[PDB]
């Protein structure tokens, strides 16, 4: 009856308030809602506070509701999900001490430029970070200190030309990490450090193949199974791998992970394997 | 695994994967005693006669796995080494006498379904079900054939494998093989008369051989795949790592550390 | 001295813990009776 849909199954509520031409949200819906669908609206402006109320509010969506300013109030423990893509956001909210039962947060397409200094500071128990689409040219040593949980990572189409030597510093969950189609040339000297990324997207950077390029060469050998081409979602980026679509200067027929550093110092320790044949043979 | 079937989900939680990291390649199987002790083969990490010497640093722990290739989801764990044991009188010289191995994960693991402790034999366990003739099972991600000669067939499954052996007598062990045998190993398979086939093979070493105590319904770890001739050879016999008789010196280390 | 998660060991959440038996863990109890 209101002016959005409401719905369920379970225990939980589920209210749609999309294309609804909405500056703020539809007064007192269910107080059991769950769920909260505020997309495609025209919130140019939203405080927090004002869902203080339905304190079973779990899944949050304002994306493509041209946000620019979101007031980071009142409190939603329960508050799990949360999509702020395709806004105008050009500082990233601090949501820390505001949604510590997140572990999802999407500020996809946006119009951030950098991150604050505690930026993630008090999510810590957070799972999935997706900031593609923005214009980030550096990050913060410690970005993801504060979300050791951290399982998904995502910073693709962004600005970026050099990361941070220590980014990955924890993280012992992380298993995707995208950075596709940015400005980046080199990988710094332990960069993925021991843990073992099932799924790693780096092409459509203009690598710049040298005799700094090797700690990247051999990971990129080791790790040539884990390395996917991003096409588009629903796809599952589990269907063939390809190690080829990292390429040097991003030029085509130059893949890094078949780049000898001719006259490069140290004749062993970058790239010093490969010395046995192997004949592997699985099925289906 | 040779001759053997796809496992069930959850079927063998204490299942454990020895990972090289680079290049990232599955070494040997192993499996989890405690939310943060590994047990495999002592020449699945050192064997000289083969430069093979890995240390901490080179490995990782992926547990809860029942795919050999696909990485799960939120079902694997994967863990580093802290500390690796191989047990001081290892004799790699001559028929890898006391092939065994301690691992400390890094930092504990939390279980669920698909991971889970499998329990050490004790005094009367040991006894009681280490008999001719009683069936054990063997687990693990190795070869499904020789696959140092042209042989037809695929050469490593897509799933954890298991198959179920008979424990051989020592008498018929000793004589089916001129490798010299010790108390502490012994042989499980079927024999050239009894019809039915299975042996683990290369790659299945550090994997475990488990029997299910009909008195408590818990299943124990009685082996470790160590070494055998061929796989699946007609009077030929795998061998394993006797568990119980090394128990002391897993206490020993298990139990040295404050913690 | 410890290592935890012993008194809960060989007991498989999706079976014992389930009472649920797997299809071949009966070809090992079988063989603990005389085959004559
Ligand atoms: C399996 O692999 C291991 C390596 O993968 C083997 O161990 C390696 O052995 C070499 C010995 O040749 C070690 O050499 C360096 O360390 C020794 C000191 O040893 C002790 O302290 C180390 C910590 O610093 C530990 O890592 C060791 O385990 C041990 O506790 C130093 O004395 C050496 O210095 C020498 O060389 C430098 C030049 O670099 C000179 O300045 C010195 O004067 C001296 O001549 C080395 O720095 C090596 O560290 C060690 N690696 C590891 C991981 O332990 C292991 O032996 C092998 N197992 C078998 C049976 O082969
Ligand atoms: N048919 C079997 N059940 N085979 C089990 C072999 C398991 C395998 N182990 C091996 O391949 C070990 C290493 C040395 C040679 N070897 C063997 O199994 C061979 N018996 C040769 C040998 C025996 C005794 C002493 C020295 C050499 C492994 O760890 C995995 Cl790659
Ligand atoms: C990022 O690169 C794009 C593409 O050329 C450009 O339009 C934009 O100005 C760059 N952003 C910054 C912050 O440099």
């Amino acid at each position: 009856h209101p002016i959005c849909e409401v719905s369920k199954v379970a225990s939980h509520l589920e209210v749609n308030c999309d294309k609804r031409n909405l500056t703020a949200l539809p007064p007192d819906l269910p107080k059991d809602t769950t769920i909260l669908h505020l997309s495609e609206n025209l919130l140019y402006t939203f405080s927090l506070a004002t869902l203080m109320p339905y304190t079973r509010l779990t899944q949050l969506n304002l994306d493509r509701a041209e946000l620019t300013k979101l007031q980071v109030d009142g409190t939603l423990p329960v508050l799990g999900t949360l999509d702020l893509s395709h806004n105008q956001l050009q500082s990233l909210p601090l949501l820390g001490q505001t949604l510590p039962a997140l572990t999802v947060l999407d500020v996809s397409f946006n119009r951030l430029t950098s991150l604050p200094l505690g930026a993630l500071r008090g999510l810590g128990e957070l799972q999935e970070l997706y900031l593609k689409g923005n214009e980030l040219k550096t990050l913060p040593p410690g970005l993801l200190t504060p979300t050791p949980k951290l399982e998904k990572l995502s910073l693709a189409n962004n600005n970026l030309t050099e990361l941070p030597a220590g980014l990955l510093n924890g993280l012992e969950n992380l298993d995707t990490l995208l950075l596709q189609e940015n400005s980046l040339y080199t990988i710094p000297k332990g960069f993925f450090g021991s843990h073992l990324l099932p799924f790693a997207f780096l092409h459509g950077n203009p690598w710049l193949c040298n005799c700094e390029i090797l700690y990247f060469r051999r990971w990129l050998q080791d790790n040539a199974e884990n390395v996917y081409v991003w096409k588009q979602g629903v796809d599952v980026k589990a269907m063939t791998s390809n190690v080829a679509s990292v390429q040097c200067d991003n030029s085509d027929k130059f893949p890094v992970y078949k780049y000898p550093g001719k006259g490069c110092p140290t004749l062993g320790d970058e790239g010093d394997t490969d010395l046995y044949d192997y004949y592997p043979e699985e099925d289906t | 695994i040779v001759e053997g079937s796809d496992a069930e989900i959850g079927m063998s939680p204490w299942q454990v994967m020895l990972f090289r990291k680079s290049p990232q390649e599955l070494l040997c199987g192993a499996s989890l005693i405690s939310d943060r002790w590994v047990l495999t083969a002592a020449h699945c990490l050192l064997y000289p006669p083969w430069d093979k010497n890995f240390t901490e640093n080179d490995l990782l722990v992926r547990i809860g796995k029942h795919s050999r290739t696909r990485y799960e989801r939120n079902i694997e764990k994967i863990s580093m080494l802290e500390k690796i044991y191989i047990h001081p009188r290892y004799n790699w010289r001559e028929n890898l006498d006391r092939d065994i191995a301690l691992m400390k994960l890094k930092k504990p693991v939390a279980f669920s379904d698909y991971i889970h402790p499998v329990c050490l034999p004790d005094r009367e366990t040991a006894a009681s079900l280490l008999q001719a003739g009683y069936k054990g099972r063997v687990t693990g991600w190795g070869n499904l054939k020789e696959t140092w000669t042209a042989n037809v067939g695929k050469g490593q499954p897509s799933v954890l494998q298991v198959v179920n052996l008979p424990i051989v007598e020592r008498p018929v062990c000793k004589d089916s093989t001129r490798i010299r045998i010790t108390d502490n190993m012994f042989c499980a398979g079927y024999k050239p008369d009894e019809g039915k086939r299975g042996d683990a093979c290369e790659g299945d070493s550090g994997g475990p051989f488990v029997m299910k105590s009909p008195f408590n319904n818990r299943w124990y770890q009685m082996g470790i795949v160590s070494w055998g001739e061929g796989c699946d050879r007609d009077g030929k016999y795998g061998f394993y790592t006797h568990v119980f008789r090394l128990k002391k010196w897993i206490q020993k280390v298990i139990d040295q550390f404050g913690e | 001295t410890f290592g935890s998660g012993e008194a809960d060991c060989g007991l498989r959440p999706l079976f014992e813990k389930k009472s649920l038996e797997d299809k071949t863990e009966r070809e090992l109890l079988e063989s603990y009776i005389d085959g004559r």
